[PDB]
């Protein structure tokens, strides 16, 4: 029995230069391999190609890189969706239709502030990227759309370094108040696109100051009855307000992004401004039992919208002031799964690793957490396991749980709570997950799994993983195989030496830089004989620091805690290598922004902590398409991406 | 074109838009005719004279002369110090912006005047006709031409 | 109550017409609700909602108590109104925004900017390794004691003003410090400099608190004075420079003399020199110069040249103000007419630098200028002459124009001009052609009945609209409009004779002139047109237009107007589409000399038309070599200056006039053309010898529970119907130190029942705009007042309204916010400031005074004039005092001479009070200079009475007991002073 | 001729707000806001 392998992204990006794998198995003599991109359906022309030897030398495992130029593919009316991806020797001659996308790097649009007023002039520029995370270099177009949906302005401008600056939007003496959004795009080949938004807000001379202070930034059951709110007010000289009128409506709100939100005339109590401080309780039970909602169960995850007018007695001056609103929280804790693929392999305990935060998404350690599961096996005869509990670890967060199953169970379906000393039951966190087995037809099954992953895995470290086959055919394995994806690309590929005697082996990984800031693993061993040839493999998710390539650090001589007018002071650059760097400096109250690392990590093709319902559902939620002389049974339609599940 | 019959009979005091406005002479059969001179309203009409101040412009100089008109109908008798000068408006543009004047001598010479703001140009070019006709050929001064 | 109006608020929640009811609600104790709704354009939906609610919120209000009336307004005041997008603070521009090459390591030094800012440092690295936003670094500058003071824009000589400032102590401990000012020449404080300025008086601040800062000041002389004010404490010390504005009495008058260069008579007459006279006018401030500025230009387009090119400013038609989108357009209309100059005639090389950069900057600011107006524009693609108001055909037509003819340089978008020229031609033509308007914006006013001002105000519109079509049309040539433009052309050919006024015939004229020039009607337009011609000179050296036809009024015009340059300009460009080189000359020497300082004219339209005409003809002539020696010199003074002049450098900066002599500019044999405008700036103290299209009213009331009525109305002039103005404008100066309430402005205009359309407040003006102002009654603008600092001896301000498009009507009214009478008299000390600059009267019958102190001081050099009068009468003008006095023995003469037992005017500041003129009595009085007038036909002269003024009260018989001697020795003096001869 | 064909505003292959092309004697109209996309147009005569 002899088997072949072929590795590729599950889609293909246009432009980007893709990594393919091979690794054939049960070949003794050498022989040569070429991969290609050619055309579908045709086949008639070839976008790329690369030969590849495979011997003993070799390990009978090679890589070859390919590249669809965007100059030849067709443009406008019937542009080119799907491409064929074909590898021929002279064993197996074996080919796929893999699907294109025209979406190629990166583009940040920066603006200096996120607020401006009229006449102010808008510094913008664009950080420009490939697929692989180098300067684009590509000409780039910016279009400016105002409140009206108008595309006011355009600009295009060639990229030499990766910064690409542009000349600076004026605001109109009297513009179109409102939202503004900047649209950056390559002028050729490419799909891709850059967004940033801008306010142009109307400067209105303020009287004075008002400021409104909640008892607490979220409502829970402990307040739902009396919540305390503390409104000042001082005028811009420095003195407090002596006497005014305080006038506070509150309301219901959906979300902070809409503008919409149900008034309560109920609860419009007022107070006077005196020597600059009033304060007011809001009784919420009371108040919202006005449009319907009536209990704390309600609320949930909806804000509460406070506004206030504070009139002057003096000169009679009004100024308006409100909190957007007021997350009402029902439990002070959220529960999410840390490492835990949501797939069970027959015959291995089963790990839950569940993870406590609190309302600002912090995690709390010391909370007691629950674990309830029912079990389905073959059979359907449901089985209620025995609750267990732990401890939330207070050095990760992390609170663990290994589970033994019966061998024949299929289905997983398990809750878990938080088990507080002070919070009633309804105040608890509750989640609850499902986990389907892995599908075998021989039994044969991988669990994967690293020393464990608290801290995160530093560059430069090394990851000790270890591979668990339960399965018969165990001691007729030969090797095990693995693939390292990093940002949507195979970064590395090879084979280890099973060791006949233990069940499991160490294989050691070294970090890299390549694999900042997140990468996935697949694993997968051959089991071989009569019917057909099987591939049994699981996947993990290895979260990696954010560590830049070539570190920026910025610094001020002198440092000191503030400084005066005026005064010249230097400032200090280093990177590890030669770098451009694009500076700015705004004043912070503008902000009452950007992180490019959870942005970077969209080209990540896969979903998931890892695993799958079988060998193509592991390639799938991995992010990979596979040709093969083995099974290759996968679930229907399978060709467009995986996507991440909300809960 | 139209007719340029106007100003029937002609009054001297009308045709000097009663003394409310200044007329600049434009064309002149003398010779000797002052370089950019202007004609403007001295004083108010007492009697049957009126005081008129008479700039014009010697080389790069500015002058000023003050000189007293004596109105009878169309005749005009112009008067400064001992220097006596008998004119007659012989022919009036319908709304009084241009006149062609008759000054008696030996060789009577004929003049044109206008407002010095301006007139409408179909009787411009009417008062332009008279004075071509009276002249008859003779050689005609602009004064206004004269850089002023 | 609550239920009484949870009613309403329910009834219109979701209603169509939503907002009707709300600033129906609004309070006016002015005006009946159903005098508010008279003024709703927006159908009987609108204003029935706004009528229902009006009178529910009138009745609720009555016996109201404050918690009860701010309750309704926060039940109103949230369900109905939706959101509006605005901020409280400023944030500055921001800074470091550059990108630097690191090779592992830089550093780089700069400084930080003056202000009190958190600032927030952010790094991003680029490189072949990918991105990296580094670690944001704050950097907070931050000052915790230090002062500020509160300058006010203008301050009129003579004013009493308290400057406000005040201290912050940020820190949490009380401290000593003190604040003293720098005494400047000019401002008279009333104090004393100890060592020269002022003195320190120790006070304490609190901690985390403030201290109030007051300085009273009395400006003497006009102009920028600099004034610093010092803070010390024990900490330190800061010095705070600041300018105070000086601002003459009176109001400002601008005039313009314009004279065009053309050495060798190439288009004309020969033109080597002119002579600007130094003219004072009648009621001219005392003791204020005269202030003229000289430009000369290179080029008939140099003046919008160095308008465009030197970024100084520059707004060619300040004393228009913002608001209208006509004013958004012409901000850009400059602009382009230099853009399309220096392109199509390839005059790049103007530039001594890098000409490609210049097109450059060129092409950018005219496309930021067309952003400008993108506000104005409706979802539909038409435009709107307010922000927010109804759309306007006649400024949709107007965007057209203007966008049409910068699309061929900075390319415009073909979508929205097609959608735009469709909303013309679909919804607002009419089966005859013509164009009819949507909005209830008035441009202009014409004469005739209701029905003959209709029948002109449509051939205008149809006019206008067709420029408008033509302009644009090449963006989008469709066939749909290019019927439409047939269907207009045919009605303007019909419909343009008779004419009933000379300006809708020459707009008709050019508008058809932009298609067939073969049609015969257009040809007689034309020929009617060219009947209407004025001209200066036979040969005409002059050649333009009145915008009255001859037949209603033979009349000629002394000075311009806007209608005459706007009609000039039409005519012009009508017969530049037709070739005629022979007639224009004239015109264009005509509009180049009515031309002003800074390239504009009188008003937005005839500016536009004219610069389109100046260039127009500056590309149609062969561009000749320039050079020139021009040299400006005073007749009986020195020499100001000379430059040679050439295509190197024509844009020359102005140059200020200072001394009090006729000017002369003159140049020897030349190539080239020079443009010569002086711009004479005056103060004046009266308007009763001006004409006024308005009847003005103004007052100052105290209200119930300080408010400004300031009443106008339009006076209709011959043949003008009782309809009323076209687009006017309200200007009320606001009285130094006085401050009105924005709050009542904004509700005067933001509601459907608006009085006016848009307004603004703008160094210390409050500006108003209007559609119209009625004939039938007046109109009147009401908005509260408060006192910001105190000002004593408050200068009156000025009321000011004229037509937008035609600013030569206009009125203008003085008027004060202070009742405050009397002044008596000053005692004592704290004196000396109001004193300072005026005349003191020497003691009655002093017998002290030594006859040879009164011949030494009639004999200073410094004292021109000095002889004996006997005052006529008393006159009180404003903020002077005028006495007519009879001039009797002449005992000095330095200056010009004035005849014995002729009328002497003398004029004292009213707020002096020791120089008290009694009428009947004589007086000796000896002083400086004069101001020369030409009243009537005959010259009147007028003499201050200032410092180093010596009056002295003189009777004449003899029966003052002891003053027997001292006429003595008065007529000692007297008769030594003529006998010698000093 | 050329008024029966149809004309629109749609996406680019690659993204790009694009205005299709009426006959070679018309041209095309997008009536209503310029930000609607996809949204049919109407084809005109041009002369
Ligand atoms: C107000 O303060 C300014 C700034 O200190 C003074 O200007 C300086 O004056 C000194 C002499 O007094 C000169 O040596 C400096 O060169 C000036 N600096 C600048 C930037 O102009 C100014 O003189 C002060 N005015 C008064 C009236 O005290």
């Amino acid at each position: 029995e002899q088997t072949y392998v072929i590795s590729a992204p599950k889609i293909f990006r246009v432009g980007a230069s893709e990594n393919i794998v091979i690794q054939v198995y049960g070949y003794t003599e050498a022989f040569d391999a070429t991969i290609s991109i050619k055309s579908y359906p045709d086949k008639k022309f070839s976008y790329s190609s690369g030969h590849v030897h495979l011997s003993s030398e070799n390990k009978f495992q090679n890589s070859a890189i390919l590249t669809i130029q965007p100059k030849q593919l067709p443009g406008g009316q019937n542009p080119v969706s799907y491409v064929y991806l074909e590898v021929v020797s002279k064993h197996f001659s074996k080919s796929k239709r893999m699907p294109i996308t025209y979406d190629n790097g990166f583009l940040f649009i920066h603006t200096d502030k996120p607020v401006y007023t009229p006449d102010q002039s808008v510094k913008v520029r664009v950080y420009s990227l490939n697929d692989d995370l180098k300067p684009a270099k590509r000409e780039t177009v910016l279009t400016f759309i105002d409140p009206e949906g108008s595309e006011v302005d355009m600009v295009e401008e060639i990229d030499h370094i990766g910064i690409i600056s542009f000349p600076d939007f004026k605001i109109p003496s009297n513009p179109r108040y409102g939202m503004w959004t900047i649209k950056a795009k390559y002028k050729e080949d490419f799909s891709t696109t850059g967004t940033a938004y801008f306010e142009v807000k109307e400067y209105v001379l303020p009287h004075f100051s008002v400021s409104i202070e909640p008892e607490y930034n979220f409502i829970g059951y402990k307040n739902f009855k009396n919540f305390e709110i503390t409104i000042k007010a001082r005028y811009f000289y420095n003195k407090v307000v002596t006497e005014a009128d305080v006038y506070i409506t509150f309301g219901i709100r959906e979300d902070l992004k809409d503008d919409q939100k149900e008034m309560m005339q109920t609860a419009m109590q007022n107070t006077m401004l005196i020597n600059g401080i009033a304060q007011v309780t809001f009784d919420s039970e009371t108040a919202v039992k006005e449009l319907s909602y009536y209990s704390l169960e309600d609320l949930n995850n909806k804000y509460l919208y406070i506004a206030v007018t504070v009139i002057e007695s003096t000169g009679g001056f009004s100024e308006e002031a409100e909190i957007p609103g007021i997350k009402y929280v029902l439990s002070p804790y959220k529960l999410n799964l840390v490492a835990t693929p949501l797939f069970l392999k027959p015959g291995i305990p089963y790990p839950i690793k569940v993870q406590v935060k609190d309302s600002l998404d912090q995690l709390v350690g010391g909370v007691p957490v629950t674990l309830n599961a029912q079990t389905i096996d073959v059979n359907q005869e449901t089985s209620d396991l025995d609750p267990s509990k732990s401890v939330t670890r207070v050095d990760d967060g992390v609170a663990s749980f290994v589970l033994n199953l019966p061998s024949g169970v299929t289905v997983l379906e398990f809750n878990v709570k938080t088990d507080a000393p002070d919070l009633p039951e309804e105040n608890q966190a509750r989640e609850g997950y499902r986990a389907i087995a892995y599908s075998s037809l021989s039994q044969s099954y991988l669990y994967i799994d690293w020393t464990d992953n608290h801290k995160a895995l530093l560059v430069g470290e090394h990851l000790n993983i270890i591979v668990t086959p339960k399965s018969p055919y165990i001691d007729k394995i030969t090797h095990y195989n693995y693939l390292i994806l990093s940002k949507g690309k195979i970064i590395h590929f090879g084979t280890r030496e099973k060791f006949s005697d233990a069940s499991y082996q160490s294989i050691n990984i070294p970090v890299t830089q390549n694999m900042v800031p997140s990468s996935r693993l697949l694993v997968y061993y051959i089991v071989t004989g009569e019917q057909t040839a099987e591939l049994v493999s699981d996947s993990v998710w290895l979260n990696i620091e954010e560590k830049c390539g070539n570190q920026l650090q910025v610094h001020l001589s002198p440092d000191a805690d503030a400084y005066s007018p005026g005064q010249t002071v230097s400032l200090n650059m280093a990177t590890g290598m030669d770098s451009w760097v694009a500076l700015a400096a705004v004043d912070s109250a503008v902000y009452g922004l950007e992180r490019v690392f959870q942005f970077l990590e969209k080209s990540d093709l896969g979903c998931g902590a890892g695993g799958g319902l079988n060998n193509a559902n592991v390639f799938h939620l991995a992010g990979l398409t596979f040709l093969t002389n083995a099974n290759a049974d996968d679930s229907q339609e399978n060709d467009e991406p995986c996507k991440e599940i909300l809960r | 074109e139209s007719d340029c019959t106007g100003s029937e009979p002609v009054d001297a005091f009308q045709a000097f838009s009663e003394g409310k406005e200044a007329y600049v002479l434009v064309r002149s059969t003398d010779p000797k005719a002052r370089d950019c001179l202007k004609g403007e309203p001295a004083g108010e009409k007492q009697d049957n004279t009126l005081p008129v101040m008479m700039t014009f412009k010697q080389g790069t100089d500015w002058a000023s002369t003050d000189w007293t008109f004596t109105l009878d109908g169309a005749k005009v008798t112009a008067t400064l110090g001992q220097l006596t000068q008998n004119r007659e408006v012989v022919y009036d543009s319908q709304s009084h912006h241009c006149h062609v004047d008759k000054v008696e001598k030996e060789v009577p010479d004929y003049e044109m005047w206008m407002l010095d703001a301006g007139g409408l140009e179909v009787e411009v070019e009417c008062c332009r006709q008279k004075l071509e006709e009276l002249a008859s050929g003779r050689n005609q001064m602009y004064p206004h031409l004269k850089d002023c | 109550l609550q239920k009484k109006i949870e009613e309403i608020a329910a009834k219109y929640k979701h209603s169509v017409v939503k907002k009707c009811c709300y600033d129906g609600a609004c309070v006016n104790n002015d005006e009946t609700c159903e005098q508010r709704a008279a003024r709703i354009s927006l159908g009987p939906r609108c204003i029935k909602a706004f009528t229902e609610c009006c009178v529910v919120a009138s009745q609720l209000r009555a016996n109201i108590s404050h918690k009860d009336m701010q309750l309704g307004r926060l039940h109103m005041k949230t369900l109905l109104p939706v959101s509006k997008p605005e901020i409280r603070s400023y944030f500055p521009e921001s800074w470091l925004w550059e990108v630097h090459l690191v090779p592992r390591r830089k550093q780089l030094q700069f400084a930080l900017p003056d202000s009190l800012t958190t600032w927030e440092i952010q790094g991003v690295g680029i490189s072949n390794t990918g991105i990296c936003v580094a670690d944001t670094v704050k950097a907070k500058v931050f000052k915790d004691v230090f002062l500020e003071m509160n300058i006010p824009y203008s301050v009129v000589r003579g004013e009493q003003i308290q400057l406000k400032g005040t201290v912050y102590n940020y820190r949490t401990s009380g401290m000593q410090f003190c604040v003293k000012m720098s005494a400047v020449e000019g401002i008279c404080t009333s104090e004393s400099p100890v060592i020269k300025s002022s003195k320190c008086v120790r006070q304490k601040v609190e901690g985390s608190s403030s201290h109030l800062v007051t300085f009273t000041v009395l400006p003497l002389e006009i102009g920028l004075h600099n004034i610093n004010f010092s803070l010390e404490t024990w900490f330190g010390k800061e010095i705070l420079v600041k300018t105070l504005r000086v601002v003459p009495e009176g109001v400002k008058r601008e005039s313009y003399s314009g004279v065009t260069l053309d050495p060798r008579g190439i288009y004309g007459t020969i033109s080597r020199r002119k002579e600007f006279p130094y003219r004072i006018p009648l009621d001219l401030v005392p003791k204020t110069e005269i202030k003229r500025i000289l430009s000369v230009k290179g080029l008939l387009v140099g003046e919008i040249l160095s308008a465009v090119l030197s970024q100084e400013g520059i707004n060619i038609l300040t004393h228009l103000p913002k608001g209208s989108a006509e004013a958004e357009l012409m901000s850009v209309v400059p602009v382009f007419y230099v853009f399309h100059y220096l392109e199509t005639g390839n005059h790049w090389n103007i530039f001594h630098s890098d000409p490609l950069i210049e097109k450059q900057k060129l092409k950018k600011k005219l496309k930021e200028g067309m952003l400008s107006i993108m506000s104005y524009r409706n979802a539909d693609y038409s435009y709107s002459v307010w922000k927010g108001g109804s759309a306007s055909t006649w400024l949709t037509a107007f965007a057209l124009r203007v966008l049409g003819q910068v699309n061929k340089y900075v390319e415009q978008n073909q979508n929205s001009i097609c959608n735009s020229l469709l909303w013309l031609v679909e919804n607002y033509q009419l089966d005859n052609g013509s164009f009819k308007e949507n909005s209830q914006y008035q441009p202009i006013k014409l004469q005739g009945t209701l029905p003959v001002e209709a029948r002109e105000n449509s051939l205008y519109l149809t006019a206008f609209t067709v420029i408008g079509i033509r302009k644009a049309f090449d963006i989008c040539p469709l066939v749909k409009i290019d019927t439409a433009l047939i269907k207009a052309d045919n009605f303007l050919l019909e419909n343009t004779l008779p004419a009933q006024s000379t300006f809708t015939l020459a707009i008709s004229a050019y508008a058809l002139s932009l298609g067939d020039k073969t049609h015969p009607q257009f040809r007689s337009i034309v020929s009617a047109l060219k009947r209407e011609a004025l001209v200066k000179g036979n040969p005409p050296i002059y050649r333009f237009w009145k915008d009255n036809l001859q037949h209603k009024d033979s009349s000629v015009p002394n000075t311009g107007t806007a209608r005459m340059v706007e009609t000039t300009a039409y005519a012009l460009l009508t017969s530049l589409n037709l070739k005629d080189i022979n007639y224009v000359n004239p015109v264009i020497k005509w509009l180049s000399e009515e031309q002003r300082y800074g390239g504009g004219f009188y008003s937005t339209q005839d500016t536009i038309n004219a610069i389109e005409g100046l260039t127009e003809y500056s590309l149609l002539v062969k561009q000749l070599r320039l050079s020139m020696d021009i040299d400006v010199s005073y007749k009986h003074k020195g020499a100001l200056h000379n430059y040679k002049m050439t295509d190197k450098n024509f844009l020359g900066r102005p140059v200020e006039v200072l001394l009090n002599d006729d000017l002369i500019v003159s140049t020897g044999f030349g190539s080239g053309l020079a443009t010569v405008h002086v711009t004479t700036v005056v103060h004046k103290t009266s308007t009763s010898e001006e004409v006024c299209s308005f009847y003005l009213k103004i007052d100052t009331q105290d209200i119930e529970a300080k408010r400004i009525v300031a009443c106008a109305s339009y006076k209709p002039s011959r043949e003008e119907s009782s309809s009323g103005s076209s687009h006017a404008v309200m200007d009320i100066s606001l009285p130094t130190g006085i401050s009105a309430n924005e709050e009542d402005l904004k509700a005067l205009v933001e509601g459907v029942d608006q009085l006016f359309t848009d307004y603004q407040i703008k160094d210390g003006h409050v500006i108003l705009q209007l559609n119209s102002i009625p004939s039938s009654d007046f109109l009147c603008v009401r908005f509260r007042i408060f006192e910001l600092f105190e000002v004593g001896f408050l200068s009156p301000a000025t009321f000011t309204v004229y037509e937008y498009h035609r600013p030569d009507k206009q009125c203008t009214m003085f008027y004060s916010t202070s009742n405050i009478k009397i002044q008596k008299v000053c005692e004592g000390a704290a004196c000396k400031c109001v004193e300072a600059d005026c005349g003191q009267m020497q003691e009655e019958l002093d017998l002290t005074i030594s006859a040879e102190t009164r011949k030494q001081t009639a004999c200073k050099p410094e004292i021109a004039y000095a002889y004996k009068v006997s005052i006529t009468s008393i006159t009180v003008e404003n903020v002077f005092v005028k006495y007519k006095a009879t001039l009797l023995d002449i005992y000095k003469t330095g200056e010009a001479v004035a005849e014995k037992d002729s009328e002497i005017t003398f004029i004292k500041k009213v707020t002096c009070t020791n120089a008290e003129l009694v009428k009947g009595r004589q007086y000796l009085i000896m002083g400086k200079e004069a101001l020369q007038i030409k009243y009537n036909f005959s010259f009147r002269y007028i003499y201050p009475l200032d410092s180093l003024t010596w009056i002295e009260y003189w009777p004449r018989d003899t029966t003052c007991s002891s003053c027997q001697a001292f006429l003595a020795n008065l007529d000692e003096f007297a008769e030594d002073i003529f006998l010698n001869g000093c | 001729q050329c008024v029966n064909a149809t004309c629109e505003r749609k996406l680019d292959a690659l993204g790009n707000a694009v205005i299709t092309k009426c006959p070679q004697g018309c041209l095309c109209v997008v009536r209503g806001a310029s930000n609607i996309v996809p949204a049919n147009g109407t084809c005109f005569q041009l002369a």
